[PDB]
C-alpha cells in the first residue's frame, strides 16, 4: 500500500482505509 | 474477496478503488 507489498495480506487493510469517506469497504459474512 | 486484486506492483489508490466501486 506504500511498501512492498499486497498479497496474500495487506490489500483488505488497504481497502478498509480507501474504499469509503471514512473508509469501510464490504466483506461478506455466513 | 475480490478476482483482479492488483497485486503487481505496490497499488496506488487509484488500482484500489476498481475493489470500491
Amino acid at each position: 500500500f506504500v511498501n512492498q507489498h499486497l498479497c496474500g495480506s495487506h490489500l483488505v487493510e488497504a481497502l478498509y482505509l480507501v474504499c469509503g469517506e471514512r473508509g469501510x469497504f464490504y466483506t461478506p459474512k455466513t | 474477496g475480490i478476482v483482479e486484486q492488483c497485486c503487481t506492483s505496490i497499488c496506488s489508490l487509484y488500482q484500489l478503488e476498481n475493489y470500491c466501486n
